[PDB]
């Protein structure tokens, strides 16, 4: 360090090395080597979000922002100088110390703009709230009963498996893990509630083996919808999927279709969603034959446009026979005229039609 | 499709007697990523320990890439990302927080100490190799420092910031018209398919383990899009292959591929996770039966590149690296350590092995037929048909490293 | 202004990152 | 006609999808494609996962809609990005790399993880030892290592000073880097050393004035090298012997959740769960794929006879030492146990004497004793003491044997109707046999391998390898491998060797193979208690009062098994399931059927 | 007291799978849109005004219009945006100072944007102090545009999924446009 | 809106003239008359059915064809009968009852009567509640329907061979009937 | 009133107590002659209707919802039976439309649901086979003067 740059350095400093490196000390020997050895005040939410993050606080009240949420954006490189407010105490200063009855002021704003004086009062009132994230109110979601909130905000729906417990990740003994079934848990061969075996649909089988010969056991898991037991081979399938969502099996139909025009490319239909009980309205049509449902149905045994067409089983096997046979019509339509066309754009005809036979 | 075969020795075919060429930067060993971080750059060292002791230096030809430059890294990555690259250190965190949290950097993949310098050891050294062949100076070349697949194109995942491959598979793309990238690491090699999707000049053929394992891509139906429509092939294996069924699986399908698409080259990464006690990878493969892919793929003759990858348990990856530097040299190893620096490290018979665990092995018969037809359904779509370049330089370093590696201590 | 912090740097939380800060 | 088809496919496929709930869904997708929202090919490939397995109904389904066999496959990782942020700039990207490359599709973790995340692989309590002393060899090898480059950098430079003139030292600035081709490793050691923030000052020193600064940082880099050592060596002893006490526990993955799986799914539940899903699935196709109903649902096989020499022998010693059986009853264990094997397996009963004999070495008159006499406690102190009518065959297939007209003279095939005790002690018998059997199978290539197995001589003159069991004795260097397991578990009824030094003395002479030679003193006890019921449990000795009887008759008539089977059936309750167990002398093969008739 | 906005079920749907779009499949609109707040408003406002003949409805048509809009100028920045488009707002705020003209979000943002407004009107005139007459006023006029809407849901909403058309409303965002906009 | 329903432009003569010669000429269909609603319909059954090749087709056929028997029975004593051809009506009733079998419109009564029906349809699906999509089926048929009815609009409409009074489809009758018609 | 609903015209009456409007006798549906009369009340199809459901709505749909049901058979004319049973008899009135249009007016089980899919599907089958078989016949009637097959198969 210091030194006379002609003369010979002071030496730097003593290390003072204590490190508490992963082993004790570095420089130190192990210690006492008993086993090893065989013989011997603002908040910390966001107020826009509700969520955690790198906040930009409020002075005067205890309010912190994210760096995007606050209107406008702040670059965290660069900042305004010295003390900030929130848009709501920004407010109330500028409100106080001046002009100080809101009235007054907001006297002046309605009289100021009187062609949009149906909206004064709004649009006055919004230079006063802070900046806020968007969440549809509840009368919207309270509509549709599958949609609920999730922990942060998300759009979670039936779909979405409900969350494992934090505990039965991560707390197993070795031999079982829960989240994954690879180590011949046999009791998943079994129906809990009523004993008997689940059985594949795909084979038919339930392949339960041996405790002396394991691997004749074939992994089986269960629709998270239809609960049909499927093996994990028979739907190709390389593991359970327990984190992600509910594993829709194949055999249930269909929520979302792309169809290709065939001459934009595609046509996308996508099924309705299922409205609140009360505001639903089932309607059995007064046709039988040929009701374009749009894909929404409810299956009778034997402003709303929102409305579930009710269709009866035996109307499905005329429809579906009906599209069949006008298809069958069609195609050896064009294929007889093709055949015959060639004939059109023929003195003599030399088909050999006579020979043939 | 999928015949189960028992396992065989590891035969040395004399047909081919291919001279390899041995990138080793001695720095790449200096460098670590944290207190308890499992991507250890050391295993590079005691990987090339004992390789030197063995005397596979006389057979060898020992190089050492110059480090790839600044400009040359961004022919992939955003010039927005290497910049951030370069000026990040562990003391300037705190003027870099909208990069971090972008670029995923310094959180799993840690901004160590020589960041940028590991990272440009990595790229000049599968990059020059892809030059070497391209040449033809050398019919194979041996990268382990690098071999980074896991690394986007801004973004750092999977301990890999630089993804060198795709530096490495760009530099072979200028002289031959197709490439063939082999994955054998537990992970999906999403770093490499992703860069590579939508060409048909490349095809990303990746074993790994699905089922929300990371990076949870790869999934049997990701074929390309595009122009690279079957264009890539991913086989999703499951949990506990072993060394018998994963050669079952491996050769069929490789011997697929280079009958209908014919590669002028191979990039094969010799990924160290699927070894068995690796602290993240669940394979239960042995070294026999990992260096076996290695064999095979070289057994057809066309020139490729080795790049290590991903090993994260020192011991194992260190002893397997060597195995298939081994076969390589048309030289089996014998099963004895020869005394090298890092000898504490392989026991505790200290042997050249690397011992399949107990585990019990699940992908079943009828499965892997399942996923290997799918493949071969699609395979029969895929019929053939300061800037350096070819960067070259590259410095003899045996003259400085014989010294090292060669011990005669007692 | 003051600034808190931010105590993690990842979007993904780790959750879907191995060897992660916050799953293991 | 084919109308009649038609007008009944819906009826033959409403029969197989079974459930309504089912084949609700098969109609909702039935009338997707009438209202021309599904196309033709997507309906075929819904229908397959119905109507798969019905080949000759799926084919006219087929055949009816006209399917024809012989992009759009986006896959579900990848999502493609809008054109604008394709644009972000890269320096040093060629004509060629835009072709090639991919700037539109991207996939990422937060996605395909569904934002859920991932499940990490478990590891051993074992396995996570090895990982904190991987750790800890590194923290000591890089920071030694790290260090030594250092010095062969500076060494150079040393040496370089004093050859210079004193006035030439003046001069002597390095560039960073000092020459080397790294410019980062030189300043994470000596900031190590010196202090944090100090050393930093030490390296503008370094660079501004070498001459006088690198001497003295060389000396302390070699100082700092020598401590740094010498605590190495230390911890090398501590990390190899801890590296072996918990290595091979580390790979063994199955081995240690074995004990407590054993005694879990070795039950009577599990035992007639196992047999009874094997025969629901030929009944089961029957309703589904029409398997006929066969015999026989569990086969074993019994290639090597001197196995049961070897389990007897176990269940010998076990019986002996045991201080539950009070002693006058342990000799009709022993004698049990014997003459149940010497009449089921065909083994003669003098051939097993004498190797329970020999076994009794290595450590006075016989009457005929039956084992109808054994199962009847009244007349065994006798030989202590010395020295249903108008009854058709309509079942068939329940008795096997239908092999002559009238009675069968000479059979080998021999059938036991069994209780659900008498069929648990035959799978506690089976379940040794299978375990043992495994081993003796390997135990020439294993025999072989552990003999040549060689020290690495730079391993021998240093102390490195482990010598623990050698003194101990537990390794198979002097014996086949496995006549040494045998000599090994009778010790370990005998309650000499520790439970935890068997253990890990198979797992170094098997690599872990024979996991499951660790509960072979709980089975064998599981095994006499299930014997001891049958000579208690005077219904169920009745049972084999009947089969003893049924086993010494050479010539049984049809009509003959059924008289068996009913007098049997009579004995145990109107619930119980009885078993029957089938014997083929030829080919010692052993099959099991499950049985729960009237 | 409680205002009660009757949205028909079929605009109530589409709001929720914007919802979805934002927060699960994480995905935006195209900003730039090509139905924006004001073309919506201004055909409304076209449509309607030769529809009804009294002059002065044609007063309270037009303002409601008018108002509308700067209205909307004022709240897009406050609560018409998820967490997850902030960056996206932020952009443009940040290339409107380098073009050095004013953003004016009427003319950037779309039909979608415009309905979020919509949806929480009863919250914000709950919230302040009107005449009762001015509130049915709103909401009646609201439900008036409401309906017009439903007429035309075909050709402002549609169901186009951003991987394919790329003429779609919603784009998807990069893993780096998101680790910014949520971390 | 309100149902269109298009009677072919010869029709609708048929059905103004006749409206005509009731009021007028007073005369009244011999009943049974020699072209029954039954055979006229169940005919058009029959042709109909050889046309169309879908099965549904064939089922709607007969579903409207087999309604349409069902609803001129109900419909018969309620609308589509005139003063005149009330007080006729009544005797039928009285006729019935005095053989005690019941009586069935459909066999009886000719086949304009049922023209009657098809012009009075469109305003009775107002007073429905069906839906617009059933609404369309039940005029596709209709309007069909009518177009078979000009093919053989000269055999039963149109009065062939019309010197004889028999072939004419209303015969005059008493005015003394009449007065009893009138009611007063 | 003084007038006829179903004649049109001022006619003696039989009146319904409920209901101030009453009927002549002729336009009765169930002919009721004068000389034979109902017992005082004489309740009128529509007001017979509302007394027979009780005035409730949940029944007249569940009643209505009942005979669609009940009349699987013509399912098309479900809603138009069910009303004309309420509305009381109206004379004939030719409908204003067709009025209109002319320039001058003077006066003012489970088989059997297999059975009933069975025929209709054998009803198309001749029919999709006679349409085809024309075609043929037209293909050899595309040559001239004779038949290309010159016979039936
Ligand atoms: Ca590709
Ligand atoms: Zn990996």
């Amino acid at each position: 360090l210091e030194k006379d740059s002609k003369g010979n350095i002071i030496k730097l400093n003593e290390p003072s090395t204590i490190s508490e490196d992963s082993k004790v000390s570095v420089t130190g020997l192990p210690l006492n080597k008993g086993p090893s050895e065989k013989i011997k005040e603002n908040e910390d939410f966001c107020s826009a979000c509700n969520q955690s993050g790198s906040f930009l606080c409020c002075d005067t009240c205890p309010k912190s922002f994210h760096f995007l949420c606050l209107d406008p954006p702040i670059d965290p490189n660069n900042l305004p100088k010295g003390d900030w407010h929130c848009n709501e105490c920004k407010f109330k200063i500028f409100i106080n110390n001046s002009m100080a009855t809101l009235k007054k002021i907001e006297s002046n704003f309605i009289k100021q703009n009187n062609n949009v004086k149906i909206f004064a009062k709004l649009l006055f009132n919004i230079d006063s709230h802070n900046p806020k994230q968007f969440q549809l109110p509840n009368y919207i979601k309270e509509t549709f009963p599958a949609v609920k909130t999730g922990s942060r905000g998300q759009y979670s729906d039936e779909n979405d498996k409900i969350p494992l417990t934090d505990r039965q990740l991560f707390n197993t003994s070795y031999g079982q893990s829960i989240t994954k079934l690879d180590s011949y848990n046999p009791d998943t061969h079994i129906d809990s509630n009523s004993g008997k075996f689940l059985i594949c649909y795909k084979c038919n089988q339930t392949r339960l083996g041996s405790w002396s010969h394991p691997e004749n056991s074939r992994l089986i898991m269960t629709c998270d919808y239809c609960q049909t037991p499927w093996h994990l081979d028979c739907v190709p399938r390389a593991s359970f999927k327990n984190l992600g969502s509910k594993w829709k099996c194949p055999l249930h139909s269909p929520t979302k279709v792309y169809k290709k025009i065939h001459h934009v490319n595609y046509k996308v239909w996508k099924k309705q969603r299922l409205i609140n009980k009360k505001n639903q309205l089932y309607y059995e049509p007064l046709q039988k034959i040929g009701y374009q449902n749009n894909g929404n149905i409810q299956i009778i045994p034997t402003n709303q446009d929102f409305k579930i067409t009710q269709i009866d089983e035996n109307s499905i096997k005329y429809d579906f026979f009906d599209k069949i046979y006008k298809s069958k019509m069609v195609q050896k339509r064009k294929l007889f005229q093709f055949q015959e066309s060639l004939i059109d754009k023929l003195g003599s005809q030399n088909g050999n039609s006579e020979d043939n036979m | 499709v999928y015949e189960a075969t028992p396992f065989d020795p590891i035969t040395v075919k004399p047909s081919d007697k291919r001279r390899v060429a041995y990138f080793y930067d001695a720095d790449v060993g200096n460098y670590a990523y944290g207190a308890g971080h499992p991507m250890k750059p050391h295993r590079i060292r005691m990987a090339h320990s004992l390789i030197m002791n063995y005397g596979l230096y006389k057979k060898m030809e020992i190089y050492r890439a110059k480090p790839a430059t600044k400009q040359e890294m961004c022919q992939f990555h955003t010039d927005e990302y290497i910049d951030f690259l370069s000026r990040v250190t562990p003391d300037n965190l705190e003027m870099f927080k909208r990069e971090s949290v972008k670029f995923n950097v310094g959180d799993d993949c840690p901004v160590f100490d020589g960041l940028y310098e590991y990272c440009s050891i990595s790229g000049g050294g599968s990059m020059e190799g892809a030059a070497r062949l391209n040449r033809g100076k050398c019919d194979v070349a041996v990268n382990y420092a690098g071999g980074l697949h896991h690394a986007k194109k801004s973004e750092a995942s999977g301990f890999c910031y630089l993804n060198d491959i795709v530096l490495g598979i760009i530099e072979l793309l200028r002289y031959h018209p197709r490439v063939l990238y082999i994955d054998i690491d537990v992970h999906h090699g999403d770093g490499v398919e992703e860069a590579f999707y939508t060409t048909d000049r490349v095809m990303t053929c990746s074993f790994h383990k699905y089922g929300e394992f990371f990076p949870g891509t790869g999934e049997l139906r990701d074929i390309g899009v595009g122009a690279g429509k079957n264009y890539a092939v991913n086989v999703p294996l499951r949990d506990g292959i072993d060394d018998a069924t994963y050669r079952s699986v491996f050769e069929p399908v490789i011997k697929k591929i280079m009958e209908w698409y014919q590669p002028s080259a191979v990039v094969l990464q010799c990924g160290g996770d699927s070894l068995s006690g690796d602290r993240l990878g669940c394979f239960n493969l042995s070294m026999e039966g990992h260096a076996n892919c290695v064999n095979y793929v070289k057994s057809f003759g066309i020139p490729m590149m080795v790049v290590g990858g991903g090993g994260y348990t020192m011991r194992n990856v260190a002893r397997t690296w060597c195995f298939e530097t081994g076969l390589l040299n048309n030289v089996v190893l014998d099963k004895d350590l020869p005394y090298n620096e890092y000898y504490e490290y392989y026991g505790p018979d200290y042997k050249l092995s690397v011992r399949p665990s107990n585990m019990f092995n699940v992908n079943t018969p009828e499965y892997l037929d399942k996923v290997m037809t799918n493949i071969f359904a699609n395979l029969e779509n895929t019929k053939y048909a300061a800037e350096d370049l070819g960067d070259v330089e590259e410095d003899s370093a045996e003259a400085k490293d014989t010294k090292g590696g060669s011990q005669y201590a007692r | 202004a003051r600034t808190k912090q931010t105590a993690r740097k990842s979007t993904g939380g780790k959750a879907p990152r191995k060897q992660l800060a916050t799953k293991a | 006609i084919s109308l009649n088809e038609e007008v009944t496919f819906f009826e033959k496929a409403k029969r197989y999808i079974g459930n309504k709930h089912l084949y609700t869904e098969f109609l909702k997708i039935l009338n997707l494609y009438s209202q021309d929202i599904l196309d033709l090919d997507d309906l075929v490939e819904k229908v397959d996962f119905y109507l798969g397995s019905n080949k000759e109904l799926f084919t006219w389904f087929k055949n009816f809609v006209g399917y024809q066999e012989k992009c759009e496959a986006f896959g579900p990782s990848y999502k493609r990005l809008p054109k604008s942020d394709t644009f972000m700039p890269c320096s040093g990207r060629d004509d060629m790399c835009w072709e090639v490359l991919n700037d539109e599709w991207v996939g990422h973790p937060v996605w395909a993880s569904e934002d859920s995340g991932f499940i990490a692989h478990r590891k051993n309590q074992y396995e996570e030892t090895l990982f904190k002393i991987e750790e800890e060899r590194h923290e000591y090898d890089f920071y030694i290592e790290s260090n030594l480059r250092t010095i062969q950098c500076l060494e150079t430079i040393v040496n370089k000073i004093e050859n210079m003139t004193e006035n030439e030292k003046a001069n002597f600035k390095l560039p960073p880097g000092l020459g080397h081709t790294s410019m980062t490793i030189y300043k994470k050691v000596i900031r190590k050393v010196y202090d944090k923030e100090r050393g930093f000052e030490i390296i503008d020193a370094l660079h501004e004035h070498p001459a006088v600064t690198a001497p003295v940082v060389l000396k302390r880099l070699k100082q700092k090298d020598e401590e740094w050592r010498r605590a190495q060596r230390e911890w090398n002893k501590v990390w190899r012997e801890l590296e072996q006490k918990v290595f091979f526990k580390s790979l063994d993955h199955l081995g240690l959740t074995f004990k407590q799986a054993d005694k879990k799914l070795l039950t009577t539940k599990q035992l007639i769960s196992e047999i009874s899903s094997i025969k629901v699935d030929q009944t089961n196709k029957k309703i589904h794929w029409l398997t006929p109903k066969p015999k026989s649902q569990l086969d074993f096989d019994f290639p090597d006879k001197n196995i049961f020499y070897d389990i007897l022998c176990l269940a010998d010693t076990f019986i002996t030492h045991t201080t539950a059986y009070s002693n006058p009853d342990k000799e009709r264990l022993k004698d049990l146990l014997k003459y149940f094997i010497s009449l089921f397996f065909s083994i003669s009963f003098e051939k097993i004497e004498e190797s329970l004999y020999s076994h009794k070495q290595n450590v006075p008159y016989q009457q005929e004793m039956s084992l109808l006499d054994i199962l009847h406690r009244s007349r065994y102190q006798k030989l202590k003491r010395s020295n249903e009518a108008k009854n058709p065959w309509l079942t068939g297939n329940l008795v096997e044997e239908a092999n002559s007209q009238g009675i069968i003279q000479n059979r080998s095939i021999f059938n036991l109707f069994a209780n659900t005790n008498i069929y648990i002690f035959f799978r506690h018998w089976t379940t040794i046999y299978e375990r043992l059997l495994e081993i003796k199978q390997m135990n020439e290539r294993v025999t072989k391998e552990i003999n040549t197995r060689s020290t690495v001589t730079f391993a021998k003159d240093l102390d490195l390898l482990s010598s623990q069991l050698s003194e101990m004795g537990l390794d198979f260097v002097g014996e086949d491998a496995y006549k040494q397991v045998l000599r090994l578990s009778r010790r370990l009824i005998n309650g000499d060797l520790e439970h935890q030094w068997f253990e890990e003395s198979l797992r170094q002479a098997y690599n872990n193979k024979a996991f499951k030679l660790y509960t072979i003193d709980k089975v064998t006890q599981s095994l006499v208690k299930h014997a001891h019921t049958l000579m208690t449990d005077a219904k169920t000795a009745e049972i084999m009062a009947l089969f003893v009887k049924d086993r010494n008759a050479s010539t049984t008539s049809a009509k003959d098994q059924i008289i068996y089977r009913l007098q049997v059936r009579s004995h145990m309750s109107n619930t119980e399931n009885m078993f029957r167990i089938e014997f083929d002398k030829r080919t010692l093969h052993v099959s099991i059927q499950y049985i729960a008739l009237d | 007291p409680k205002i009660s906005l009757q949205i028909p079920i079929k605009l109530k749907s589409v709001l929720v799978d914007d919802w979805e779009y934002v927060t699960k499949d994480k995905k935006i609109c195209r900003l730039p849109a090509d139905v924006t707040v004001e073309m919506v408003l201004n055909k409304y406002e076209h449509e309607v005004s030769q529809e009804l003949e009294s002059p002065g409805s044609q007063s309270q048509l037009s303002e409601y219009c008018a108002g509308l809009k700067l209205y909307f100028d004022k709240c897009l920045g406050n609560m018409l945006l998820y967490r997850l488009e902030r960056l996206q707002y932020d952009e443009l705020l940040k290339k409107s100072s380098k073009d050095q003209k004013p953003l004016v979000p009427i003319r950037i943002y779309g039909a979608i944007h415009l309905l979020r407004l919509i949806s929480v009107l009863p919250e914000l005139i709950s919230s302040t102090t009107m005449d009762l007459q001015s509130c049915q006023l709103l909401i009646k006029q609201t439900e008036d545009f409401l309906v017009w809407l439903l007429m035309h849901v075909d050709e402002y909403f549609n169901d186009k999924d951003p991987n394919r058309s790329d003429d779609a409303l919603y784009v998807n965002t990069s893993s780096q446009y998101e680790g910014v906009a949520l971390g």
